[PDB]
């Protein structure tokens, strides 16, 4: 039974480090996850990439 | 005059268009250097992914760790 | 032991109650945030 | 759907309160969850007992 405790608090510890990575890693990926939901959530659609650059024209006119 | 209205218009269109920019450079640079700002939707999915992801690991180490603590608790009592 | 698993059960019922109604409440605000910064992020 | 008009001209405020409670969100049930499975392996405990 005491070699029992030996490998299961062995055992113990990989759980505690394996939840404690884990929840750190996806915190962050949520973190990043809610500044993409919030700053661009396809606003990045309604800038299309167009380069309009038609001010100077128009400013022409 | 229509023109005018045209130039305030398409002024604000182009202020849009730098904020979007300068947040895509910003993101992408706290995440990532280039990270696929031409089509980034995926990646929001396969972030999500992995907070179910999440859930699924924390709760399955919380209950296995627990539990096998229990069975230290019996080992004890032995 | 018996009168344990009944206190146990009443228990149990506690918690899975609170948590239905508090993530019920809470994940309808949070799908109302995420309509907000889907069909009008500063649209 | 939320609110009657709850000031919709500019909605920016309102998303900052759901954000704290979507974080609350996850707190709460993480916690309940938690305790819940713990008396349920206690309960297996006392019924092996």
């Amino acid at each position: 039974l005491r070699q029992r405790h030996t490998e299961l608090e062995r055992e113990v510890s990989r759980f505690e480090d394996q939840t404690q990575q884990q929840r750190q890693q996806y915190a962050q990926a949520k973190e990043s996850l809610t500044t993409l939901n919030r700053l661009i959530p396809q606003v990045t659609l309604l800038l299309d990439e167009t380069l309009i650059d038609r001010v100077e024209e128009v400013r022409e006119e | 005059q229509p023109l005018r209205m045209r130039l305030s218009e398409l002024e604000q269109r182009l202020n849009n268009q730098q904020n979007a920019e300068r947040l895509l450079s910003e993101f992408c640079k706290r995440q990532g250097r280039q990270y696929q700002a031409e089509d980034l939707e995926a990646l929001q999915n396969e972030l999500e992914a992995r907070q179910e992801a999440l859930s699924l690991s924390v709760n399955e180490g919380g209950e296995r760790r627990m539990e096998m603590r229990q069975e230290l608790e019996q080992l004890k009592q032995k």
